[PDB]
């Protein structure tokens, strides 16, 4: 019938409808970006919203795909025998002081990495709680995996703007945020319309680009990155 | 936009004089004008340890060590004689009026939103359930703090002084009128149709209320406290300051108008305690909380701002509320 | 060309003296020669946070932690005694003539053409309706900015000292002569003529102005505000000291004068607020906004440059309040 | 001479010259905004950097007033004991979860309140991990005690933009974050002369309001507000 | 100047009234009137 939207995916039908069995039939295809991720059939008596329930077994899988993915370190608070962990904290960036270390009995907590290669550095409570505080990862800092470097970085000469693609997948709708238009709107302090001409692409008029500050901003309302 | 001005202090009405402790006997109340005041007097305390110890000074000979150091301390106490058990306490009370008309006010069309939305209130419900509550609040010893937790009989006579003479003569009951019930009586709803005249502008209210409480011969009587600067030797402590203004004991007089102010019953939290006063984020200081909570959305500031910003008018128990902080006055808006 | 002069400072005419308070009783007010004074003591208060938050301290456990630590000050009242209900204001005030003449100046040509201005001024209409307007502020209790908005009744007496004895005493019900209106009475043009006499330089004028007001028994009376250096700890903060001179509180003589300066009820804003300070661009400092304005030609300045410099004279009211600007003085003049 | 303008300091000269001594000298005003701190009598040959140096210490003393005035709560993570105290984290707002505490030995870890009348719970380190991530005060915090509430605020609709003024508190100058104009524009993504139109006011031509994610971003950034 | 009641034998008032109210370890019915007894007393218990 027409290609729904549902997060940054766009369910496709094809143009050519064919007739399996005694009902006229339509190839729906998943799309994440440019590439296909299921081909299958479905009549065209369907409605949109089975077609989605259809989809939504394969998009709830590839949610947890990418949850699971770009999931966020853990380091270990642990003590001087360093076996028992006392605190767990997802952390956003690893930090450029730890290295490869074995826990002793001169100092009472040891921060390390929750691989097998345990790479850590032994810190006090405060420190402890300093880092925690500056490297935390945000709850749904995942989504920073789906999107570029160029959009993510915090230097303006290297920040490209994202693209309707790229703001689609944590604006409105079904996003992975979950969060609607209006309520990105009222996070950014704007009105809806405002935030339409940011959401909306095609031709040039109504694709004002969001700003750097603004970008960055959102990101840290929505929890996706910057947000300690 | 009709946003809040950035100023709004109010004047306070009802306006409680410092509350004056004399000392006397119970059935001789009918002719207390001659009784000695109750004198602020001093007394030494010698004390041990009584205060939770930090792990430290938990040891057997640390804590003997500080028991064999006693601190020695003088306090103010206020005592009746060994001949009185009645306690009186008299203070006088002015209701102004224009509640509504703040004393400061940046904005203009604020000024006259608000002058409006207390007109409105006027006109839908005078200043009539909370001239009855402030009402209640004089019948009852609310103002003898800690003078009525252990007081046999107390009793209230509230007079209204027109030309420096009573025209109207009202006597009570403290603990038959209690402190969590606000009934209705006839001659209660007189001094509340009295305070109504007086919070609304039609007349001048000035009430003289005398107070009787049967504490018991000798006892100790409570004054307010005062604020120590802490100077001297650890010998001569001088731990407790008592309030006293010509050698005669007394309350604060924003005691006794805290205690007028115990009305807000309509805070979102139950009725297990009872009225609180009324506070801009209905504070308590003896439980350390805060009724009326702003992130709970009944506290005085967002009520008000949804009253006369936006039209929102809320309850008619909420409205009293917040005239009653307007009567109770304070510095609102933004510093 | 007739250039503006450098500086233009003008001495204050109708001079008043710090007016002291004592306390005392109604229709005692002939023998209150001997009246005690108001006596300023200080008292502690404790109190938790009513004024509006941050939203940074909309937080509820900081709003608990506010209420568990209360702040503690000690402020400086002044009360009357439980025996006295009245209270008396006592100043003097001197009318001096020569409101034309500048004390200062920096050019013969405008000090002679302002002499001038004045000239023609005074024998086309002379202080006829300043001087009214004055005896009227003098005639309201105006000066008792706080001791008269719940007062039961108000009178003033001014008394004509001529070779240290009476020559004419008038006596006003500071009440029924409201603060709004400016009406005419044959006591009020008397006094008219008087303070005329005293501007236009053919007399001298010296008054006493005793102020009688019913605040009520022992209440609280409000002299002036005193500065805060705040150099000690938050707990003995001191947050407020009252004006007295020698043990006896006193309003402070800028406060009197600002009181009888109040004459202003031709601003381009509506006068139905009521009048306001004779004061160069029109303010009023609680409701925080300028009545004429600067770019609004009806401001001191402007209107003094149209009079002089280009002779493009005035509304006789707004020649008026000119006149008044330089009866009341002030540094005038650029830099 | 010319106002020297030192963050929201303004030293401005009254233009009368008085002669004190046998030199010519000038009644040199300080201003934080409308109130004035200190009126001194300078000389006519002082240069701009002596007229700084002479209220340079009485503007380090409300530095330090401000810094006094407007620091943020303290939590201390103490033991069972409650008086060694293992952690201190700076926070901007308390746990709402926070009552009148004592620590005991029914739970190893307690968090309190720095205040006399102890608030506080009993907290394991990921719990305590958790509320230091959300709750942490930035460094630079008594700034917001310096800024009025309406610019701070997280809600579209009870939002003003700032002045010249408090934008100025934290921006350009002297400054109370110590940053430049260009460094403050490097972090807002904007060009130098754009944020220029912003902090210079005056007519309304060539001036324009910030808008609330480009404030409120910049406040995250420079360590004033909302950075964890 | 000794005292009995020692919090190392955690028979004080206030090992007592915490083991009474927070864990539920009523304590023994002596003690238990020995706590409130110290409740009939008055005191400046809790944070010092």
């Amino acid at each position: 019938m027409n290609a729904i939207h549902i997060g940054p995916f766009s369910i496709t039908p094809a143009a050519r409808g064919l007739h399996y069995g005694g009902l006229p039939h339509h190839q729906w295809t998943l799309y994440y970006g440019p590439r296909e991720m299921a081909i299958k059939t479905l009549p065209d008596s369907y409605t949109s919203s089975e077609v989605r329930d259809e989809f939504s077994d394969i998009i709830a899988e590839f949610v947890i795909d990418a949850r699971h993915r770009y999931a966020p370190d853990v380091l270990e608070l642990v003590n001087s025998d360093g076996d028992a962990v006392l605190a767990r904290v997802a952390v956003s960036r690893l930090p450029e002081a730890l290295s490869g270390c074995i826990p002793d009995d001169r100092f009472p907590y040891w921060l390390l990495t929750a691989s097998r290669p345990r790479l850590g550095l032994p810190v006090t409570l405060n420190e402890y709680t300093a880092l925690a505080v500056e490297l935390s990862a945000p709850p749904l800092a995942w989504i920073t995996g789906l999107l570029p470097g160029e959009v993510l970085t915090h230097d303006a000469e290297e920040w490209r703007p994202p693209t309707s693609w790229e703001l689609r997948h944590v604006v409105g709708e079904g996003s992975f945020t979950g969060v609607s238009g209006a309520a990105a709107a009222a996070l950014l302090g704007m009105s809806a319309t405002n935030f339409r001409k940011y959401t909306a692409g095609d031709s040039a008029a109504n694709r004002q680009k969001i700003s750097f500050a603004a970008w960055h901003y959102l990101l840290d309302r929505l929890g996706v990155k910057r947000a300690s | 936009i009709l946003s809040t001005a950035s100023v709004l202090a109010f004047e306070r009405k009802l306006d409680p004089s410092d509350a004056l402790m004399s000392a006397g006997a119970w059935a001789q109340r009918d002719a207390s004008q001659e009784w000695p005041a109750v004198t602020v007097r001093e007394k030494s305390v010698r004390g041990t340890i009584s205060n939770r110890l930090k792990t430290k000074d938990r040891d057997p000979a640390k804590l003997d060590a500080s028991i064999q150091s006693p601190n020695l301390q003088t306090v103010d106490v206020a005592n009746l004689p060994s001949d009185a058990d009645t306690l009186k306490v008299r203070f006088t009370l002015r209701v102004l009026g224009g509640a509504g008309t703040p004393s400061a006010c940046n904005d203009a069309a604020y000024r006259d939103k608000l002058l409006q939305t207390v007109a409105t209130y006027v006109n839908d419900q005078g200043f009539a359930e909370l001239a009855r509550r402030y009402a209640h609040n004089l019948a009852n010893a609310r103002f003898l703090w800690r003078n009525r937790v252990g007081a046999e009989a107390v009793e209230v006579r509230i007079n209204h002084i027109r030309q420096g003479e009573v025209a109207r003569a009202w006597r009570f009951d403290a603990l038959a009128i209690g402190l969590r019930d606000f009934k209705a009586d006839a001659e209660l709803d007189a001094l509340a149709e009295l305070i109504a005249s007086g919070l609304s502008g039609s007349g001048h209210v000035l009430l003289e209320v005398v107070a009787f409480a049967r504490i018991g011969d000798g006892q100790e009587v409570f004054p307010s406290q005062e604020l120590i600067l802490d100077k001297g030797d650890k010998k001569g402590q001088k731990s407790k300051t008592l309030y006293s203004v010509r050698d005669a004991a007394a309350i604060h007089s924003q005691k006794i108008g805290n205690a007028l102010r115990t009305i807000d019953t309509w805070y979102p939290d139950e009725d297990g305690l009872g009225p609180i006063a009324v506070e801009p984020y209905g504070s308590v200081t003896s439980q350390g909380k805060a009724y009326r909570q702003p992130k709970q959305k009944l506290d005085f500031y967002t009520l008000l701002d949804n009253w006369v910003l936006r039209d929102e008018a809320p309850a008619v128990e909420q409205q009293h509320y917040v005239i009653a902080n307007l009567i109770r006055g304070g510095v609102f808006g933004e510093a």
